[PDB]
């Protein structure tokens, strides 16, 4: 984007009794994953792990342990709802990091800025047999 | 842990303690690998299993002699049972020891199956003495190749790249020393030793120097008469121990059986070896090494090339691809191992070469299946190893118009003819099962299709049986072949084949006819399965470069409207169950036949064969009878053993379904709900894994259901097999 | 620590990208095709081995491919 | 023009494909220099259930 | 006679199983009366079995010790020892069928395949034209080698390979 | 049928008579009810096949000619009403006609 925005741990969350499908002890130890996104009104929306929740007028914050978790949420939010989330990625040193639209624009359409990776110039199959590589590792790369 | 691939030892689940397990001893895929480093790593691991089979064979004798009745069996082979091993379970009851001290032991044992005691019987073993020295002896040597496993490691005596890769002198050393010079010896031994011990005279460390095998001596050895050491041979009515009807003779060629022991004669297998020490002797003297003459591997193939072009460049280009794979060199060693396997299973049980083995009817049985279902397994190897070359060790522009390019060019047409004559067996051999299981239900037995197999009767006609009147050549006096072999062979080998009592070849009819078709379907589609993974294992049509992911993978995802199975390890995975299949048919088919003949009643087997209600009814539910009331409600025999094995088996085979039928996704949601409990639970969550539980990866299922599958179709027909054959001593 | 390699044979679907959960794959300019796009592989540190991106590829055979390999925390799948 | 006409049939030559020594239409071709120009069509789908694929000048070659 | 067989009509067991199976159904009729169907139907199936074995019999089959008749495979032995109905001759009787259903679906293949949308005409036949084939395939030897000599059998290299 | 084998399993059942011996429990049912000969079977047969025509007779009207309407299917109070009254308390209570009436007596 313009730029990255920082995060705001102190945000309402929906209202959410609880349920099984939360957070484990992976979570404090290795790392976590927070949504956030900006919404119009008072809705209702289904969880990844567990039932149904409401959302909250302005913004809302989530905790998952999982980043498919979290993109599994933009999905319904975009097609559904048609809103704008971005979540990050917390480390247990207290670290984070902005993953999703990491240019601010979605991957599924293009930008200037971006950089080509893991592209052979090549067809499909048009490769070396394994017996030429065959005592190091990759006959893809 | 694994130190030899550093990617699975960053993996944080379980999968790293079972894969650790799995790609231990393949060392082409380790990290920091190299061509020369894996050669010396496979010449010291197999120093290891000599280690183990030296003493594996020494705790046998040592297990006999301390605790069998070797001393006991020799003067009354016939009725004494031979022991193998002591039993020590203190869960028994005082109803057990008193059924399984049937011994003349005081305490309970085993009963020998394995026929060790016909074998150290016949080459001259006759105390426990002689057991105990030998049990020393490898102990040795298994001692002594576990240190030459070790010093061939060191930084020197270290095998160089060349070394290994210098073929004409490893067949000339090979074929001379270990095959001719070995079998040259075994008639020194036979000689020397055996055959005097079996009549009367003892021969050992202490008096073989000064003892003679034969009056003469050397003598007619020099002076070229070859033919005084055949001149009186051991008469018929010959006891196998004393001297009653001996001779003099060390080399003969009686052929056929001895009387008392059903079994071949000991001078004749002295002869036999010693033929086999010239010709391999002889050969190995043939390939170049250090001199000039001799001939050279990779000049004949670039020779035996057809000038027409039916083979294209022919066997150009194969020397090089065949040196550098091991695992081209690996599938050619199986398959002829496993072949010769079978010859084994199929030429004891007709031509038993050792003492009071075709009276021992239990014995028989296991070691035609002992081998027959290694046989197998063995061959299923030949073609898995095979299909990692076209992977790993296949180049095609080195190996281009040669035959293995040619063969991989028209795959298509060989994957179908041979699915031709699978369903073509298929169709035809159920479809008269089904019309003989059908016709006799409505009481019409004369219906039957039965065609009698012509061309195998042919066969015995033309080998001395006179029974079918088809009056061959050799079953004709006028004939050549009869006047040729007359003074020799013939009037040994005509009396036993024409006996009907023995397994020398059995009598045939339509039932026998079926069977030998319905394992042909076995082997045609089991060959199927395999030349299949290894023909497409470098592509298909659903997945044009397999060879790029490897041997064994899952599959390529749901996408392409499904990959399952795909891969040759999935290819492998199926046959195995057709391995078993096909070896079950063999199997029973040699085990029913017997029971008949041991009975006395051939008719049983003759009329009920030819319907599949008579395997259901007259074999198999009917000779589970004394080894199911092996502990009943009102007493407990000494078949215990062997019921309580027979159901082990019953319910190891199902547990394997499991792993088949039930896949990973419902399993890895289940285990994710039980790490949730012990997480919540007050005080167990102050316990921690150190490493994540998971599910068991997909190809992993399939091996272990497989494991738990064959275990229980193994465990299962031992159990039956050795109980059937016991309990009716017939 | 997967594996995916895209090939010269893309033709600017987004199929592939709008398939995949887990946010590895983006589009990229390129001169090589009519739609001036082409995809890419950047973080497939957090790649999973779904395949969906070889089931949205329409091509003759794949201009994606994920050659599964070594395993981790973030390829299995493990919430804990 | 660079390649082959409009509704012409042409034969494939990639070892990979699905369509490898068969036959289809042309449906269109591309001449600003891209590497996979020649579009195709043919009836019989493939696998996943697709009847049009974008082949090249060398890979293509006459009918029959 | 051949490879130890007795003829059926030589053989005691051969007899011997026509008076077991016939003394089962003379016990079954006791039961009913003189007069009654199942009195008129087991009579029947006596008059069946009685025939199944003589003409087993007649027909030169050569039953074994078990008492039941064995076929012959070999043409040689088969027409050597007149016992070719069995086996050899069957062979040409299904072959000749076989081949039938092969040349009639590979030409209405053929056809349907010229014409447009030729997936319909599998799942929908046209009837009039697969009678017309079915009726027309009395002499699907000479139309073979007629093809096979011409040339337009086989397919010549534009078939689909997979490397 | 008399054709190839096929008749043996006509079995000696009794009361002259051959075939399959059944295991359905009709002869019971219908010995609990009043039945006493044949001719009372092949009417109670053609009247199933007189109800049944009928009810594919309504398939084809209440689908194809005249077919409900979403509110007449979510009218749910008035089917248990109908379905508990009509269907399980009026056939039982008919039932109950039969046997008093006649299967009682016979
Ligand atoms: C009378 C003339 C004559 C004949 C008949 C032959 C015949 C032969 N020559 Mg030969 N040759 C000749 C003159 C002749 N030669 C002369 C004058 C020279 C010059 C010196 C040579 C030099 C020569 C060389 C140098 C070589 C031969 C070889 C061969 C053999 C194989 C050739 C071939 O194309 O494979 C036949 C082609 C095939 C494609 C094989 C088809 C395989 C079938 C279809 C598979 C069926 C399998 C299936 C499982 C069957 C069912 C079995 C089931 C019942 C168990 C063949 C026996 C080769 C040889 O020795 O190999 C044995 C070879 O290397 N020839
Ligand atoms: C009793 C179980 C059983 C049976 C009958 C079969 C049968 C077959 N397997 Mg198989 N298989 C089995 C268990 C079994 N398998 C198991 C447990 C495994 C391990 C996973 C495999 C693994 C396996 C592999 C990997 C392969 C086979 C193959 C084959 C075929 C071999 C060709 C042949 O002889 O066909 C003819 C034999 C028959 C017995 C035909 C069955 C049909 C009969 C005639 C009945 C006809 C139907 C009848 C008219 C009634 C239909 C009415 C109904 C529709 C209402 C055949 C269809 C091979 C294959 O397909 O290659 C061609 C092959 O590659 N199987
Ligand atoms: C001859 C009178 C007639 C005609 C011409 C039609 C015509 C039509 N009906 Mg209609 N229908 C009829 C009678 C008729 N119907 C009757 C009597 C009923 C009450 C059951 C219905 C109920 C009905 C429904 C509920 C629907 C139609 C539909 C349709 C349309 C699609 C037809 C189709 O797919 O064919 C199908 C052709 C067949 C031959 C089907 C045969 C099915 C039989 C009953 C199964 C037999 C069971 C078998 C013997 C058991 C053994 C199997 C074993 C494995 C156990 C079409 C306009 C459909 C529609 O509106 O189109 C979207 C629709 O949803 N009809
Ligand atoms: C001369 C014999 C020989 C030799 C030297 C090799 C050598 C090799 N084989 Mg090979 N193989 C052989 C025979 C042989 N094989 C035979 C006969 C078969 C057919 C069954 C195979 C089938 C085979 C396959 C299918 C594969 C290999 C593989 C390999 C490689 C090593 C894999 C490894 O470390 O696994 C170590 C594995 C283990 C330690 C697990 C084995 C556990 C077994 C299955 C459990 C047995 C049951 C249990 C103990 C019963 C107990 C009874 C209970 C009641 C107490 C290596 C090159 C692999 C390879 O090259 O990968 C590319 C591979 O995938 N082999
Ligand atoms: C691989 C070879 C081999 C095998 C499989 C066995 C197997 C066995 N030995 Mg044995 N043994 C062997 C070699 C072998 N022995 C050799 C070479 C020696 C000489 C030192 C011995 C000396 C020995 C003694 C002294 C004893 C055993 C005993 C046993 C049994 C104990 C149970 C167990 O876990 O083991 C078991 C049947 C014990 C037993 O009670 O056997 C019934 C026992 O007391 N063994
Ligand atoms: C005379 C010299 C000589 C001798 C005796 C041997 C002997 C051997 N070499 Mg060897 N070798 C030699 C020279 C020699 N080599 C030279 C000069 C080189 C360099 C070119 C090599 C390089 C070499 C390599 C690189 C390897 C060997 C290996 C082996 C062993 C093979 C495994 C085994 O036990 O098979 C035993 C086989 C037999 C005893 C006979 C054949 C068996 C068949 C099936 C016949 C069966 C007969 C009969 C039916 C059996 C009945 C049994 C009875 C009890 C019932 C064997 C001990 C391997 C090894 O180190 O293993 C540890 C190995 O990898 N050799
Ligand atoms: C693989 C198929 C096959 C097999 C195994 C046999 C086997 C046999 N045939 Mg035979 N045969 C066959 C096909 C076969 N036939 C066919 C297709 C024909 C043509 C119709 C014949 C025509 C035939 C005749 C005319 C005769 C035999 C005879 C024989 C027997 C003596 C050996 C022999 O053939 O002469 C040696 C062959 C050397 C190549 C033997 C049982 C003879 C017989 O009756 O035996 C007593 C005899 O006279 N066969
Ligand atoms: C008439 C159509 C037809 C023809 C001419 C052939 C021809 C052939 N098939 Mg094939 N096949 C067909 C249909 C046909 N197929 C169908 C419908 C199936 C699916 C069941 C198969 C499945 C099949 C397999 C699995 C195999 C063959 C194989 C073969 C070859 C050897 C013969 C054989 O094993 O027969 C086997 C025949 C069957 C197993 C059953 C065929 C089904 C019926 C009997 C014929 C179809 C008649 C058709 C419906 C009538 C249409 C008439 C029209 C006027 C309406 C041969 C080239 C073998 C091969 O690979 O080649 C070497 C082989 O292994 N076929
Ligand atoms: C796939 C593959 C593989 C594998 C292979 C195999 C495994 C094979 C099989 C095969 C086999 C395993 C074979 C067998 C053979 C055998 C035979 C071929 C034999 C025969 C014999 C004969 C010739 C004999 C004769 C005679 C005599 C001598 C006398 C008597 C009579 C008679 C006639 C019997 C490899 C590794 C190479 C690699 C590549 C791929
Ligand atoms: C077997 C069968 C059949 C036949 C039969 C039937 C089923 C019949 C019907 C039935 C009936 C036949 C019924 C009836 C009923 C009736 C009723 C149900 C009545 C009652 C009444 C009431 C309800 C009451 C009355 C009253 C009173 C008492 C008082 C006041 C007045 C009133 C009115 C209220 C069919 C063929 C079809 C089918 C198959 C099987
Ligand atoms: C039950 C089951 C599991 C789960 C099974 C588990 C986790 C059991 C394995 C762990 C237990 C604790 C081991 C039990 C001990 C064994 C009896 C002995 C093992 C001996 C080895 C150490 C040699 C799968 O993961 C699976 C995966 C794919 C297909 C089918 C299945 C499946 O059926």
């Amino acid at each position: 984007p313009w730029k990255q925005p920082e995060l705001d741990p102190d945000t309402p969350s929906p209202i959410f009794g609880g349920s099984t499908g939360g957070l484990l002890r992976k979570a404090q130890v290795e790392e976590f994953y927070v949504i956030t996104w900006e919404s119009p009104k008072e809705q209702i929306f289904e969880m990844p792990t567990g039932g149904a929740a409401i959302m909250r007028k302005g913004p809302n914050l989530l905790k998952f342990a999982r980043k498919e978790q979290c993109m599994a949420l933009t999905t319904q939010l975009r097609s559904k709802f048609r809103q704008t989330p971005c979540f990050y990625r917390v480390y247990a040193d207290g670290k984070v990091q902005y993953l999703h639209p990491k240019d601010g624009v979605y991957p599924e359409k293009v930008n200037a800025g971006r950089v080509g990776v893991n592209q052979n110039m090549r067809s499909i199959g048009k490769n070396v047999d394994p017996i030429k590589v065959v005592k190091f590792t990759g006959s893809e790369p | 842990f694994p130190k030899f691939s550093q990617g699975l030892a960053q993996d944080p689940s379980t999968r790293r303690i079972w894969y650790g397990l799995a790609t231990a001893h393949d060392f082409e895929s380790h990290d920091g690998m190299t061509e020369e480093n894996l050669y010396q790593k496979i010449f010291a691991s197999h120093f290891g299993q000599l280690a183990i089979i030296f003493l594996w064979t020494s705790g046998n004798l040592f297990h006999v002699a301390w605790q069998g009745n070797f001393e006991q069996w020799v003067t009354d082979p016939i009725h004494v049972r031979p022991i193998a091993h002591a039993i020590w379970d203190p869960h028994f009851g005082q109803p057990a020891v008193e059924a399984f001290t049937r011994g003349g032991a005081s305490g309970p044992v085993n009963i020998a199956t394995s026929g060790v005691y016909q074998w150290w019987y016949t080459i001259g073993l006759r105390s426990n003495q002689e057991l105990y020295v030998s049990s020393v002896f490898l102990a040795l040597v298994s001692a002594v190749f576990l240190f030459a496993g070790w010093l061939h490691l060191q930084p020197n005596f270290q095998p160089s790249l060349s070394w290994f890769k210098d073929a004409e002198s490893r067949l000339n050393h090979h074929l001379a020393g270990l095959f001719g010079v070995s079998s040259l010896a075994w008639t020194g031994h036979l000689v020397h030793v055996a055959i005097p011990e079996s009549r009367g005279q003892h021969v050992g460390w202490d008096n073989f120097l000064s003892v003679l095998p034969h009056p003469q001596g050397l003598t007619p050895f020099w002076s070229g008469n070859w033919a005084a050491y055949a001149q009186n041979p051991d008469t018929a009515s010959h006891a196998f121990g004393t001297a009653d009807g001996s001779g003099t003779a060390i080399l003969t060629f009686l052929g056929g059986f001895h009387p008392q022991t059903q079994s071949l004669w000991l001078s004749d297998m002295a002869h036999h070896h010693l033929a086999i020490a010239v010709l391999f002797i002889v050969a190995g003297h043939m390939y170049r090494t250090n001199f000039g003459i001799g001939h050279r591997l990779e000049a004949i193939l670039e020779a035996h090339t057809p000038p027409a072009g039916g083979l294209g460049a022919g066997h150009k280009g194969l020397f090089h691809t065949v040196n550098n794979s091991l695992h081209f060199q690996l599938g050619l060693a199986l398959a002829s191992v496993g072949t010769i396997t079978s010859l084994v299973a199929q030429h004891m049980y007709s031509l038993p070469p050792y003492a009071y083995l075709a009276v021992d009817f239990t014995t028989q049985a296991s070691l035609y299946t002992h081998h027959q279902y290694i046989a197998g397994f063995i061959m299923c190897g030949a073609f898995a190893h095979g299909a990692i070359f076209f992977i790993r060790d296949y180049d095609p522009e080195q190996n281009k118009g040669n035959v293995l390019a040619r063969v991989l060019d028209h795959k298509e047409a060989i994957i179908s003819h041979l699915s031709w004559v699978s369903l073509f067996l298929g169709f035809h051999t159920l479809g008269l099962y089904v019309h003989n299981d059908v016709v006799q239900a409505f009481g019409t037995p004369e219906k039957q299709i039965l065609i009698e197999p012509v061309f195998a009767q042919w066969i015995q006609a033309a080998q001395g049986k006179s029974l079918y009147g088809f009056d061959l050549l050799l079953a004709s006096s006028s004939s050549p072949a009869y006047s040729a072999g007359q003074s020799l062979w013939l009037p040994g080998w005509l009396e036993a084949i024409n006996n009907n009592q023995n397994s020398l070849f059995l009598t045939i009819g339509p039932g026998d006819f079926l069977v030998h078709h319905a394992i042909a379907l076995g082997l045609h589609t089991t060959t199927l399965i395999l030349v299949k993974g290894a023909l497409d294992a470098r592509g298909s049509k659903l997945m044009p470069d397999k060879k790029d992911f490897g041997y064994s993978f899952p599959c390529d995802g749901p996408g392409r409207g499904g990959t399952c199975d795909i891969s040759a390890y999935d290819a492998f995975y199926l046959a195995v169950f057709w391995m078993l299949n096909t070896i079950g048919w063999v199997t029973f088919y040699w085990h029913w036949k017997h029971l008949t003949l041991w009975q006395g009643n051939v008719s049983q087997f003759d009329e009920s064969s030819t319907y599949l209600m008579g395997w259901l009814r007259d074999y198999l539910w009917l000779n589970s009878s004394q080894l199911i009331n092996g502990y009943n409600p009102f007493g407990m025999n000494s078949l215990s053993v062997w019921a309580w094995t027979f159901l082990f088996g019953h319910l190891v085979y199902a547990t394997g379904f499991m792993f088949l039928i039930s896949w990973r996704g419902y399993w890895q949601e289940l285990i994710e709900t039980l790490v949730w409990a012990h997480e919540k639970t007050p005080l167990a969550n102050l316990v921690y894994w150190k490493d994540k539980p998971v599910a068991l990866s997909i190809v992993q299922a399939r091996l272990v259901g497989l494991a738990h599958f064959s275990v229980g179709y193994i465990f299962t027909y031992a159990a039956f097999l050795i109980a059937s054959t016991a309990g009716r001593f017939g | 620590a997967h594996v995916v390699k895209i090939y010269d044979t893309c033709i600017g679907c987004t199929q592939c990208v709008r398939a995949c959960p887990l946010d590895v794959l983006e589009m990229v300019p390129w001169d090589g095709c009519k739609a001036a796009q082409m995809a890419s592989s950047p973080r497939t540190e957090d790649c999973v081995g779904c395949k969906r991106c070889e089931t949205a590829c329409p091509t003759d055979f794949l201009s994606v491919r994920v050659y599964l390999g070594n395993e981790s925390t973030r390829s299995l799948g493990l919430a804990y | 023009e660079i390649g082959p006409k409009r509704g012409s049939l042409v034969k494939v030559l990639r070892p990979e494909s699905y369509w490898y020594n068969q036959v289809g239409k042309v449906v269109s071709v591309d001449q600003s220099g891209i590497r996979y120009p020649v579009v195709v069509r043919f009836e019989n789908q493939n696998y996943a259930g697709v009847s049009t694929n974008n082949y090249a000048l060398d890979e293509i070659e006459e009918v029959k | 006679d051949i490879a130890g067989l007795t003829p059926c009509s030589e053989s005691k067991a051969y007899n011997k199983l026509e008076r077991k199976e016939l003394k089962v159904l003379d016990k079954r009729l006791k039961q009913y009366e003189p007069g009654s169907a199942p009195y008129l139907a087991l009579q029947a199936t006596k008059e069946r079995t009685e025939n199944r074995f003589k003409t087993y019999a007649k027909q030169g089959l050569l039953c074994g010790n078990d008492g039941l008749p064995h076929l012959i495979s070999d043409p040689g032995l088969a027409l050597r020892f007149n016992h070719a109905g069995e086996v050899f001759i069957p062979t040409f009787g299904f072959l000749y069928v076989a081949g039938y259903i092969g040349h009639v679906g590979r030409q209405y293949i053929i056809l349907s395949k010229e014409d447009a949308k030729p997936t319909d005409k599998e799942i929908i036949l046209d009837v009039p034209l697969a009678l017309k084939l079915a009726f027309q395939g009395w002499a699907w030897p000479l139309a073979s080698i007629q093809e096979l000599r011409n040339g337009s059998l086989l397919e010549k290299d534009e078939n689909i390979t997979v490397s | 049928w008399p054709i190839v084998g096929q008749e043996i399993l006509n079995g000696d059942v009794g009361g002259g008579f051959q075939g399959i011996q059944i295991t359905s429990g009709f002869f019971q049912l219908w010995r609990a009810s009043g039945i006493t000969s044949e001719l009372q079977l092949y009417s109670t047969a053609i009247g199933g096949l007189v109800l049944a025509a009928a009810c594919f007779f309504a398939g084809w009207f209440h689908y194809h000619k005249a077919a409900p309407k979403l509110e007449w299917f979510q009218n749910v109070e008035s089917m248990l009403n109908h379905h508990l009254a009509g269907l399980l308390g009026l056939g039982s209570l008919a039932w109950a006609g039969h046997q008093i009436h006649v299967s009682l007596p016979v």
